[PDB]
Order: C-alpha cells, then sequence, then structure tokens
C-alpha cells in the first residue's frame, strides 16, 4: 500500500547504453527489478535486477538511437511490489 | 543568422530568493588578503627605494596563474557535495593539496629561476635596476608558493557552506602587519633585511594561513584524509590528472589578465608616461573593487557545480542567471561610482606612488569595459564554474587578448583623445564575451534538458 520509487532520470547514454539514476531512500525490505525494452511493443522485455538504495545503476543499452521505455520496481515488507515507475526517454 | 545564443532571458520563474550571499564572504575574506598588500606597499615606505612591488607583483604572476588551476577544483569538490564522502571528495581535496604543494613547489621553483630581472630592453622603473634587495622578496617571498597553494587548496575546499576563511584571512592579515615590519626593521626578530623583509613577513603568513587549513578539521566531520597523498593509477594517477584540464584551462586563461598586464604596462611606454602611468591608480582601482564583483561568480561557481551533483539540473543553471544578474545590478549601480567619482583629497601616495595633478582620462574606461566585463568573467566562473566548461573557455580569452591585440596599438595612433582607445576591442574584444560564454550558458542551461532525462516524477 503506497506510491512508486518516485524519481525519474536517465541523465544521458553512452549513445548505445544508458545511465538510470533514480530515487531509493534506503531500499525497502530491498530490491529492484527494472523492466527492459523499447516502447515499440515488439522487441521483448528483459530484466536488470539490483539491491540497496540503487535504482541508481546502468543498462547494457544494445540497439541504436531507438526509443526505449524502462520502468523500475520497488520490493518490500511483503515480498510483493511497492509500486512501479517509468520513463521512456531512449538514446 | 539571428539567435545562436538561444532563448535569452529564461533564467527566471520566482528565484528572487537566490541566496548565494555567503558566496560574498568568500570574496570579502579576499579583501582580507587583497589588503595586506597596501600595508606593505605603505609598510615598505619606511624604506625609500623599497618600491618592492617590483618583485611582489612579478611574483604574484605564478601565484594568480597557478592559483587558477587550484581554485579550479571549486566545482570538483562542491559538485561531489551531491555525492557523499567529503573524503573521497576529500581524497581529491587531499590529492590536490598534494598538487597545491607540488605545483606549489613550482611557484617555489620557477621562482628560483625567476630571479634574473638582470635583463633590459625598454623604459625606466620597468628595467632599470640600481640596488636590488628585490633579490630577496624574490626568494624570502618566493620560497613561499609551496605552502601557499595548499593555503588556497583551503578555500578550494570551502566549496560547501563555509568561509572559516573570512575568519582567518583577517586574523591572517592582522598577524602579518605586526610581523610585516618586525623584519623591515624590528625587535628581537631578525630585524635587518627590510626590503624583502616585508615579504619574508608576507610569506611567513602564507605558511600561517597554511595551517588555518590544518586547524579546520575542527568544526564538524572530516576533510582530513592526508593519508599519503600519493597518486599512481595507470602511467600516472588522475583525480589529479583530472585536476589537469580544469587547471590548464584556467591558468592559461588567467593569462587573460596576464597580458592585461603587458598591454596596460606597455602603453605607459610611448612618450605617454605621466597620467598614462596613472592608468594604475586607475586600473588598480578596477582590480580593487572589481574583486568583490567578478568573484561572487568565482564563488557562486559552487552553487551551480554543487547543484549538479545534488541533481537539481538548472534548478541551478537557472540560478546561474539570477546570480549573473544580481551583482550585474551592482555592475551598473557601481559602474556609476567609477566614471563618476575620482581619486579625490584622501588619495595620499599608496598602492602606486602618484595622485595630485593628473587626468581622469582614467575614468574613461571605468565604463567602457567595466560592467561589459564585470560579469563577462562571472559568466565563466559559472561555466567552467558549473561545468567542465573552461575546456576551451581557455579559448574564451584567446580573443580577450588576440582581439584586443590591435586595439593595443590602436590608442598610440588614436582618432579621439583615445587614452581609452586601445580599450577599443579590449572593451569590444571584451564584450565578445556578452556572447562567447553567456552563449554557452544557453547552449548550456540547454544541456540540462538533454541531461534532465526525466522531466518530473510520480508522487
Ligand atoms: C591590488 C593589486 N595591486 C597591484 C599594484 C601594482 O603596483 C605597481 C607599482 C609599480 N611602481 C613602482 C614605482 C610598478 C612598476 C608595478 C606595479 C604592478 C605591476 C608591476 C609589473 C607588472 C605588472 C603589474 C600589474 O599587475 O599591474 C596591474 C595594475 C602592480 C600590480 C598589482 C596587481
Amino acid at each position: 500500500v503506497s506510491s512508486v520509487p518516485t524519481k525519474l532520470e536517465v541523465v544521458a547514454a553512452t549513445p548505445t547504453s544508458l545511465l538510470i539514476s533514480w530515487d531509493a531512500r534506503g531500499e525497502y525490505v530491498v530490491y529492484y527489478r527494472i523492466t527492459y525494452g523499447e516502447t515499440g511493443g515488439n522487441s521483448p522485455v528483459q530484466e536488470f535486477t539490483v539491491p540497496g538504495s540503487s535504482s541508481t545503476a546502468t543498462i547494457s543499452g544494445l540497439s541504436p538511437g531507438v526509443d526505449y521505455t524502462i520502468t523500475v520496481y520497488a520490493r518490500s515488507y511483503y515480498w510483493g511490489w511497492y509500486s512501479p515507475i517509468s520513463i521512456n526517454y531512449r538514446t | 543568422l539571428d539567435r545562436f545564443s538561444f532563448s535569452v532571458f529564461l533564467k527566471e520563474i520566482r528565484l528572487l530568493t537566490a541566496l548565494a550571499l555567503p558566496m560574498l564572504l568568500a570574496q570579502v575574506a579576499q579583501v582580507g588578503i587583497g589588503f595586506v598588500d597596501t600595508v606593505m606597499a605603505g609598510g615598505a615606505g619606511k624604506e625609500d627605494l623599497a618600491a618592492v612591488a617590483l618583485g611582489s607583483s612579478a611574483f604574484a604572476t605564478v601565484y594568480i596563474t597557478f592559483m587558477g588551476i587550484m581554485a579550479a577544483l571549486n566545482p570538483m569538490i562542491a559538485q561531489l557535495y551531491g555525492a557523499g564522502k567529503t573524503g573521497e571528495a576529500g581524497e581529491t581535496g587531499r590529492q590536490g593539496i598534494w598538487f597545491g604543494l607540488i605545483l606549489g613547489i613550482f611557484g617555489m621553483i620557477l621562482m628560483w629561476a625567476a630571479i634574473t630581472p638582470f635583463r633590459n630592453w625598454l623604459t625606466l622603473s620597468d628595467y632599470v635596476e640600481g640596488t636590488m634587495a628585490q633579490y630577496m622578496l624574490f626568494t624570502s617571498l618566493a620560497m613561499p608558493a609551496a605552502m601557499v597553494h595548499r593555503a588556497l587548496h583551503a578555500y578550494a575546499s570551502s566549496l560547501n557552506r563555509p568561509r572559516l576563511i573570512m575568519l582567518v584571512s583577517f586574523a591572517a592579515f592582522v598577524l602579518n602587519v605586526p610581523l610585516n615590519y618586525i623584519f623591515v626593521y624590528g625587535k628581537f626578530g631578525m630585524p635587518a633585511l627590510g626590503g624583502a623583509g616585508c615579504g619574508v613577513a608576507t610569506m611567513a603568513v602564507f605558511w600561517f594561513s597554511a595551517l588555518a587549513l590544518w586547524i579546520y578539521i575542527a568544526k564538524e566531520k572530516f576533510f582530513r584524509p592526508f593519508g599519503l597523498t600519493a597518486k599512481f593509477g595507470k602511467p600516472d594517477w588522475a583525480v589529479f590528472k583530472q585536476i589537469w584540464k580544469i587547471g590548464a584551462p584556467i591558468g592559461l586563461s588567467y593569462f587573460l589578465e596576464a597580458s592585461a598586464f603587458s598591454f596596460i604596462v606597455f602603453l605607459i611606454a610611448p612618450f605617454g608616461e605621466d597620467y598614462v602611468a596613472a592608468q594604475q591608480v586607475g586600473i588598480s582601482l578596477s582590480g580593487i573593487l572589481y574583486m568583490i564583483p567578478q568573484s561572487v561568480g568565482s564563488a557562486g561557481t559552487v552553487r551551480i557545480g554543487f547543484s549538479l551533483g545534488r541533481r537539481e539540473f538548472s534548478r541551478a543553471r537557472y540560478i546561474s542567471g539570477v546570480s549573473l544578474v544580481s551583482g550585474w545590478v551592482l555592475a551598473v549601480i557601481t559602474v556609476l561610482s567609477l566614471v563618476l567619482f575620482r581619486s579625490p583629497l584622501a588619495s595620499m601616495y599608496n598602492d602606486d606612488p602618484a595622485v595630485l595633478s593628473i587626468a581622469s582620462t582614467v575614468l574613461l574606461f571605468a565604463g567602457l569595459f567595466q560592467p561589459a566585463d564585470f560579469t563577462q568573467c562571472i559568466a565563466s566562473y559559472a561555466l567552467r564554474g558549473y561545468k567542465v566548461t573552461k575546456v576551451p573557455m581557455f579559448i574564451h580569452a584567446a580573443a580577450f587578448w588576440g582581439c584586443g591585440l590591435l586595439p593595443g596599438y590602436l590608442l598610440a595612433y588614436r582618432f579621439d583623445m583615445g587614452i581609452y582607445g586601445f580599450w577599443t576591442a579590449l572593451i569590444a574584444s571584451l564584450t565578445i564575451a556578452a556572447v562567447a560564454l553567456v552563449w554557452c550558458l544557453e547552449k548550456y542551461s540547454m544541456e540540462l534538458v538533454k541531461s534532465h532525462k526525466a522531466v518530473s516524477s510520480g508522487l
């Protein structure tokens, strides 16, 4: 029962790959799954996954300048999901 | 073909409350040092041919120049006040204090070499040399630039809420003025060598203000990590080599005002002489209270690079404006007390020995360049000051010299009573900065769109 890992930022890429640096004030019971694909709908989804106060990490950014949407995921108290938040801002 | 300096004014919402006002007491602890100087300009008056400035301002060549580099961590360390470890941020503060001591021992070494003003090609009191106990301000006070970089690597680490330096660089100056003379001729002290010994005094207090750093791992948590300052990381260790291209770009760009050194002191060189070498109770009064001006940005330079770590993207560079502009209020509301007011019946014979019976064709650039430059560097200590961007800000000033190269010999040939006449494209060379820079501070507060890669969040 809450709202999301509520920051948004992807500062820039390394015009192939990207930095994703978002809010994490602690963790919770702790954990981040981060979604992985464009906004195309086609090119299936993938998953980075991280620990501590670290939704503040960085992707494998394969494909070129192509639009890319990727959410982070809270995990908590209940081994369930404290809400998810996304931006789409590609290469 | 019209605006390649983008959307101009936008540096405004409701920021009427930009309180980069302790970033005044960063440069009012810099009047604090600016003003020992006079107390040994008219301290070494006791000695007559102690015109001593004859080394003391040809020393502070490889001070303010090397000093450029050093105070070039001003972002380095404030910007990692949006990281966490003041002592990884501080193992720079250290890694550099190694620098400020290491390039400090080049001041202290290129100063050794320095001592051969046994050289001559043009005009009296700028070659002449009869008696030189300058000999010794050249060393007794050029043996200091080791400790004295570390004594700036101090306020190159008051880039994060303090000026415990206005504390010291006051009771630093007071400490020196007793001292100052007890060497020129003194007491118990080594009382003799007095024309150099105003500087063995000066330099003695660089070393005291050197440990007015050491003494301020005192009021809270650490900036003490002087664990072996060492480098080595590949062929040669950065966070040091990183200091490198903030440093070069600024020193070699403090070689702006380093030929605003050989322009200005080579147009007293025709039969211009008299009131044209009074272009120094003139432009030494630029310097004088141009220092509190200019250097709000050379302090505001924190509250931008700082609010880059603390990821407030242009919630900082759109304070870079309402800081550009706020002493740009005083830029004009004291470009008025400059072309207006004189050097009147309270000017004795101080920082430069010449007052009564000369012309105000010296106030005729106390406007020209005056607020059309005021800020045209504080736009740099906000560029660089914010970002990397002195990278060729370096090449900012490759014009503010090479553009006013020819309005150098364009007073000596003048159309008007052009005493301010090579201050032509050295006020127009010098407001091609109203552009060059503050063009990259709207190419630049336009990179905190590119960078601000998520415009707002959830809730
Ligand atoms: C508050 C700062 N006050 C300053 C006061 C100064 O006073 C000076 C007096 C002199 N008279 C002795 C009879 C001579 C010859 C040079 C001087 C220089 C000077 C000398 C040689 C080369 C360059 C400069 C120089 O830096 O000029 C800038 C005005 C100088 C510089 C600064 C900065």
